[PDB]
């Protein structure tokens, strides 16, 4: 029927009628503030805020918590829910934290999908233009494919290793930047298999299977160091909080960054190859959004808590010990790839002026905020050997 | 050639299979007693940006006509004051559902070995947030625009006073996260989604849309277009464990374990927010749920998994012989206990009680009879110093808290099931109100040791607790709980503070 | 056949049209037309519902008939008659120029656009010529715009008054 | 320093002006007898990626509200019927306008020298592709949801079978786009805009609203938060010719005649939209009209523009002398036309002709009695065989059609104005309806010379006009308009073909 | 109050029950598609199609039509509103056109939106990233800030370009595209002026003041001819399709694309630029949009025309050889930025061979729709003659 034969309380004369009859002359509470409670950030309390902080049932026996008692139901053997035995930080409010963008679903999937659209349009710009006609062939077919495929696996890898802090993050804001650090990861992974799939389209011999990338991330000798290092943080890790340190204080913050900044980012652009650039501008973008949010929780949040302050530096300098060690032997094996290029490609001394760019970077935006005494001499030096 | 080219989803999906690689610790950080296959597929091939993009589509929808149309139509405020009420509970109870399954599916999504399976359950990982989000966003826009914000605006906080709560934590917080992840899988998307959530979520926009509430149907309808993806997953769980030989030995007593779990529940609590949180009714509860647990999901859904093993819960049959009166008799203690809520309740009105009584034979002269004998009472005015909770100390009619379930039950007034098991174990007393949650607690208590409202409470006077639970509203001193839907004559503080009601441990009784 | 978008005066004259198989003949039955059939100086009214419709076919058959007679610097800088388009463009807009009141302008505008509308005259041209002369005639037609009676503006723009009424 | 770092619009904005240069051929390609300043600003600091993005915002809210909750809330058919047809009209009528101002405005822009000035007027030209696109929208929503899609479905060929779309061309079309750039500028910005189509705008929302339609002030409040650009536009017109000789010999001229030719049109049919195509009233014509055109327009907005050497338009005081039952004049006119409408129409119901006579002392002795005789007549009934038409002939009430505004009008029969001045010039007979338009077309006969209803339809059969210009429903036969809004006993082409109504140019009379 | 005071026909039920009342038991119509009479271009009628199609008031002595009557309100002098004398090129039908993207206002102002928040997004990220520190600074103060900035003029002077046909366009689908192909071009222009305010912000000592851009405009060598040909195609030409089509098929797939392509996009990775590519993206994307749009009005509905296909391709060719000249001597003079560029950058080979794939999709992608017949060596060596 034109009407249809469900009746809403809204429109419906009868329903509706009723419904104004019992209303109140005015609202019960003037407090029409949702989250009225929680402490603001910033000047004035966020949607972000709003919606987010406490969504978690923790009881007070879980830094912060607002709720009480056990949980209702526990695994076989007694571990809690969610408890302060799955990591070795102490804070005291796990609910502090604070994604400097104030990222919920709602902006997060906007941002990416503006992206996604504009990333299709690039692409059939791309094509049609030809600009693929002044791209090196070598750097396409073998650079491209080979050793930047096969860094869609680091990627992967990274993401993965977010899996158990999904699960085990004792906040949700918390949860929620963790949830999204490890989704661009994978984003970032399947954007690397997209542009091999694109000149799979547009260059008549090239093969997207990811046979020959993976090959060389798994038997290959230019990422081993690396993917020992991706396997550990991911499956040899059982503390949420290591682990997201870890894989973004530490390892990406160095190899990530020199191996897409320092190497494809700046190189790509000297084979006529501007495509590989718009997919690591992405990757990049991604990256320092990322960044912000893992500086708040572990240095302004954990690092510098009013009670835990210095035994969390301890943890994190152990932690960032711990790791400097796999990710400089990852940026060694990794040097070996220069060898691969053609004569003239780049020099000796460009690399060492980029390693310390990556070096510098590290210890003004993470070293640096623990206290962690890093030697940028040595650590270029150790790395530098692996040429 | 320079044809306009690109690549989409599908596409890249092709090779995400190949993602993952082997190596010595590439397993599960998670206990478990069965092996997911390690080259089982995906329905939906998707990769991020897809994922964003579709779900984007449908935020500019719900979020354009929730600030622009429903707020011309003030469609906050023109809601019937008993359903205002009960989306304080209804919204902010699923959230944690929402939110916990975030953590499920990040368990799933590490327990998974295939990259494609991960994906799956990583396409629900974010859903769940979104899902958070959205349940976060309905109570956030009732609170910024609605007839009465309190309970809205803070029952994160606020709904850790009353004993319904705890009850939801088990179903869709700990039931959900806590036990081998194919355990939570069976709570989440086999039974939670499958068998309630999802019929759930269509039935709540519709007596919604019923009681004047389209801000919910806008909310709900967007969530309801993620579930086919869920479904899947929690499809697949079963698909990917099937040739494992533990799984004949262990699928079946997980799934009834998980089936009684979820109706424990929902089977009392759901049918007790519809009927009574409601003036406008849709359909009897007692015709709903036949159709959704037998019909649909114990015959249709669960049918198609019979080829994998897969057989109807054991403890069905005792299900559906509880449940007939099982939100009726829930009800009684809610409302008796309507001081330690955060949301305001209604005794049925005459076309109501007729209602019920053509609908439930037999219910005036139990249900119908207390009402009026309490309201007569003045258990509506604060002046009375009534509360129902005296009428059942008052004609010894204990209420207890089931040690597993949460559940609130009182079997010398039930018309339900009226069983009850206690037993003493190292200087503890436990109360159990069925044979399924009885075996689970023997079985294993250590997974069980929640403290019950009258355990954490005794010895305290009421208004202490919702004092200091912060049961209060902007004048600090009128209750957020009441009695009554109606603007005037709230209790406050003090109303309570004079009934001089203090919590005892009803188990106490037997020493 | 009487119908707004199609009867038997357009179809007479799309009969017309076809015949005109030369630039010469068919350039100078599109201007005899609008001298006939256009603006409120046209000879006659009797194609007042169709004229517009039929000197747009006219026009049609024109430029097809130019387009193929004239070389590629002909079609763009000589009118359809063989002027060369800027001579006639700056020696109109002189007279315009020279024009000592708004009636001498409104002629000469009027009757440019008679004869050199577009399939005539290049349109570059034409739409330059539009420009300046318009200028020129508003310039003069709006200044003391309200100064003359009615019934002093009716005899000099020398209308017949037929009926007048009012309160 | 690696701060996170961006540029804005303003940012950008701050060097536009210098982004145009000189060369000897850098003019506008237009007539003009004025000079705008090569260095007048713009209010708004926008660049194209910004305009988009705000546009683009608004745009989601809007579709948002359009695709979920309002079609969910059926809002496409819960409006009286009446005002399902006035919006046929107001929605595509004003289509027209929004269309012809992209192309006055990029007139605009080719004026404007400074490239600010050229800047604010690109913003508007973007705005006006928004707004046409919006208001095709509201007739692409109705048809596809509403009670009568006919004539919301193909309005844009079905208005050229009436009278009423010819005078709407000329004040929202032609006068917008033809003749002197800045004369253009004045009939669509400074009068347009600011006297009419915004005040317009917000009062359809209103009278909307009050008929149960909330899909047009969906659109329409969307369309009102763009008009801020477009005043400023208006306004820095001024500004930039001020200083200028040729201002003071020509603006205020070029303003009266701007002011006349929309006031011409709108005082009349806005009043006759409302009050005939509503079934609840929101506010009697006569007093919005003296608020818009005497008070908000002709007082407050002109004053502001004094030091510009604006004045208050010569022909105000004639404008309100006719204002008073000029809309009533004209309802009688449309209705006793209907057959020649994309619409229906229908008789003012006894509770109406109160609110007339009430609002409009003299109403019913007047239109009141005319309606009920045709009533009487059967103008409703197919068998009646009756057309109001038929009543002005046997009457001898000749209808004419002004040379320059083309609004109808029946000096014998009409309450406001009935001069008539009819000319004979160069085999051409000429009728106008008042003195300013006279002058008009005495200086500029070249300017007005389009053909009327009357003169293209003489002689012809009406059902064979309706049936060339396709005014049928699918089926064929049905007429879309109808001289009532119920639905059934609806007209067909055979019910007009028996009437055997031959049109006639009234002006042969004279000799 | 809470419930306001204003009662509305949805929801106030007295009122809504008066309208309820009144409404029919079903649809007076059962053809609820608004634009159902246009003619489809693809399988089924659009939204695109239907928003906008026949928007255009035209009576019928305007190609395609359907109105009927000479207008209301014409120019002093007697201008037609809008007519067919306002262009060279005749058609069966001005209302054929479909843009192939069918972006109507909302999906058009989404992609550019999309593509302005990311851009922001972008920024953030870059300056953040540091990447600035490996930029080539005399390419940087130099190209970057002089050179490329100068084009903001070309762009801006293409957008102006298309005033007139705004005004003129003889159908909504036309203006529609002419618009959306002109407010590209200044957006163009803007988001080179963005690069250098936003350098100047992450760059000590850069100037974004455009004051040396602008003089290298209007009086440097590199880009005289461009600028003469620019002038030209904006204010000499009255015919709105000779501008479109002179501006997008000619003078813009020439020597635009050269410049963009050819001669930044090309070399500025070479530098470590990956900023200037960034924006040279965004403009290609938006030169192939409009490309697609460009063909469809000239080559499928003007030059392929059932009735005047002869005629608009003689035209069209007409076009081509009247503006090819200036092109050519544009591209010429363009010639002798490449003597200023650091020794060992590129060579006369790769220039060259560059000219070529410029001059070889013009030929394919337009002069030979309208079999222009064009020497791709001889229009490559005049070319040539301008390198020092
Ligand atoms: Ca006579
Ligand atoms: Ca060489
Ligand atoms: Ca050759
Ligand atoms: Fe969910
Ligand atoms: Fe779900
Ligand atoms: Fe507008
Ligand atoms: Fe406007």
């Amino acid at each position: 029927s034109m009407l249809g034969e469900r009746r809403r309380g809204l429109t419906d004369p009868e329903m509706a009628a009723v419904i104004l009859k019992a209303l109140p002359e005015a609202p019960l509470d003037g407090n029409n503030k949702m989250g009225y409670f929680v402490t603001p950030r910033w000047k004035r309390l966020t949607e972000y805020e709003a919606l987010t902080v406490y969504a978690q049932p923790n009881a007070d026996w879980i830094a912060g918590g607002l709720d009480w008692g056990d949980w209702t139901q526990k695994f076989h053997g007694g571990r809690p829910s969610w408890g302060n035995e799955t990591t070795e930080l102490r804070t005291v409010d796990w609910f502090k934290h604070r994604d400097p963008l104030r990222r919920w679903h709602a902006p997060y999937v906007k941002d990416k999908a503006e992206e996604w659209r504009y990333t299709d349009r690039f692409l059939q710009g791309y094509s049609a233009d030809g600009q693929i006609r002044a791209m090196n062939p070598t750097w396409r077919d073998e650079f491209i494919n080979r050793y930047w495929g096969a860094f869609l696996f680091n990627e992967y890898g990274l993401f993965n290793a977010h899996s158990q802090g999904a699960r085990e993050a004792l906040s949700d804001v918390t949860r929620v930047s963790l949830a999204f650090w490890g989704f661009d990861k994978i984003d970032i992974a399947q954007m690397i298999q997209l542009e091999r799939g694109f000149l799979a389209k547009i260059v008549p011999g090239f093969d997207e299977s990811t046979a020959v990338p993976k090959a060389e991330w798994t038997n290959g000798e230019v990422y081993k160091s690396a993917r020992l290092a991706v396997e550990g943080l991911w499956q040899e890790v059982f503390d949420w909080n290591e682990s997201a340190f870890s894989v973004h204080a530490v390892y990406d913050a160095l190899f990530g960054q020199f191996v897409r900044r320092e190497f494809f980012q700046r190189l790509a652009p000297r084979f006529g190859d501007n495509l590989t650039p718009f997919f690591i501008n992405q990757a990049q973008t991604y990256f320092q959004i990322a960044k912000q949010g893992v500086q708040d929780l572990y240095y302004n949040c954990l690092g510098d808590d009013p009670e835990f302050s210095d035994y969390n530096r301890t943890v994190m300098r152990n932690w960032t010990g711990k790791w400097l060690e796999p990710t400089i032997a990852a940026l060694r094996d990794f040097m070996g790839l220069f060898a691969k290029l053609p004569a003239g490609t780049t020099d000796k001394e460009e690399i060492t002026a980029s390693l310390y760019r990556v070096v510098d970077d590290w210890i003004e935006d993470y070293a640096s905020r623990i206290d962690f005494k890093a030697d940028r001499d040595q650590i270029v030096k150790a790395v530098l050997a692996g040429l | 050639n320079r044809a306009p080219t690109s690549v989409n989803a599908q596409e890249v999906h092709r090779w995400l299979q190949s993602f993952n690689w082997d190596f010595k610790n590439n397993r599960t950080k998670y206990a478990t007693k069965y092996k997911m296959a390690n080259e089982t597929k995906e329905q939906f091939k998707l990769i991020a940006k897809e994922y964003a993009r579709m779900e984007a589509v449908k935020d500019e929808r719900q979020f354009g006509s929730l600030q622009d149309a429903l707020t011309r139509l003030n469609a906050g405020v023109r809601v019937h004051p008993k359903w205002n009420e009960t989306m304080k509970v209804v919204s902010n109870f699923l959230e944690v559902g929402e939110y916990n399954a975030i953590a499920a599916t990040g368990m799933l999504w590490d327990s998974a070995q295939a990259a494609e399976q991960k994906n799956g359950y990583l396409a629900q990982v974010l859903d769940e947030i979104r899902h958070t989000h959205q349940c976060a966003y309905v109570n956030y826009y009732f609170a910024k625009n609605g007839q009465d914000p309190a309970g809205h605006n803070d029952a994160r906080r606020t709904r850790t006073i009353g004993p319904l709560w705890k009850g939801m934590k088990r179903v869709f917080s700990d039931g959900f996260i806590s036990g081998d992840a194919v355990e939570c899988s069976l709570n989440l998307q086999l039974v939670g989604e499958a068998c309630f959530t999802n019929p759930l979520i269509v039935a709540v926009t519709e007596w919604a849309a019923a009681n004047g509430d389209e801000i919910t149907p806008t909310v709900f309808l967007s969530i309801e277009t993620d579930e086919l993806r869920h479904m899947a997953n929690g499809y697949q769980t079963v698909v990917s464990i099937a040739n494992d030989p533990a799984s004949a030995k262990y699928l079946n007593t997980d799934l009834n374990n998980a089936f009684w779990t979820q109706q424990k529940y929902f089977t009392p609590v759901l049918g007790m927010l519809f009927e009574y949180g409601s003036k406008f009714k849709v359909e009897p509860w007692v015709k709903t749920w036949d159709r959704w647990v037998y019909e649909d999901w114990g015959g249709i859904w669960i049918g198609r998994l019979g080829k994998y093993g897969v057989e109807s819960p054991r403890s069905l049959k005792d299900a559906k012989q509880d449940a007939y009166w099982a939100h009726h008799d829930l009800y009684l203690l809610a409302y008796a206990l309507w001081p330690t809520g955060f949301f305001r309740l209604a005794l049925p009105d005459q076309e109501e009680m007729e209602w019920f009584e053509a609908n439930y034979p037999g219910w005036y002269d139990h249900y119908g009879k207390i009402y009026e004998e309490w309201r007569a009472r003045g258990c509506e005015d604060p002046s009375s110093g009534f509360i129902p909770l005296m009428w059942f100390i008052e004609n010894n009619h204990p209420i207890y808290i089931d040690r597993v379930s949460q559940v609130p039950f009182c079997p010398s007034l039930a018309k339900g099931a009226s069983t009850l098991r206690v037993h003493e174990y190292n200087g503890e007393m436990h109360t159990f109100s069925d044979q399924w949650g009885e075996r689970m607690w023997l079985a294993e208590p250590e997974r069980y040791e929640c403290q019950n409202i009258f355990e954490q409470y005794e010895g305290r006077e009421l208004s202490e607790v919702i004092a200091e639970l912060h049961g209060l509203r902007s004048d600090g001193k009128t209750l957020i709980a009441q009695p009554h839907v109606r603007g005037d004559k709230l209790w406050t503080l003090d109303d309570i503070k004079r009934l001089n009601c203090v919590f005892k441990n009803p188990v106490k009784a037997f020493n | 056949k009487l119908g707004i978008h199609s009867n038997d005066t357009r179809d007479a004259w799309v009969n017309k049209i076809a015949q005109l198989n030369t630039l010469e003949k068919a350039a100078e039955m599109l201007k005899q037309f609008r001298m006939d059939h256009t603006t409120p100086f046209r000879n006659s009214y009797e194609l007042d519902n169709d004229y517009l419709w039929i000197e747009a076919k006219l026009e049609e058959k024109v430029a097809v008939l130019k387009a193929r007679a004239f070389n590629e610097v002909d079609f763009r800088h000589k009118t359809a008659f063989g002027e060369d388009a800027k001579s006639v463009l700056d020696g109109t807009v002189a007279k315009m120029n020279a024009a000592k009141d708004k009636w001498e302008a409104e002629k000469i505008h009027i009757g440019f656009r008679q004869a050199y509308k577009p399939p005539i005259m290049p349109v570059n041209y034409f739409l330059d010529g539009e420009r300046q002369l318009g200028t020129r005639l508003m310039e003069l037609r709006n200044l003391n715009y309200y100064d003359t009676p009615l019934e002093e503006l009716r005899k000099q723009r020398g209308v017949r008054v037929v009926h007048l009424q009012s309160p």
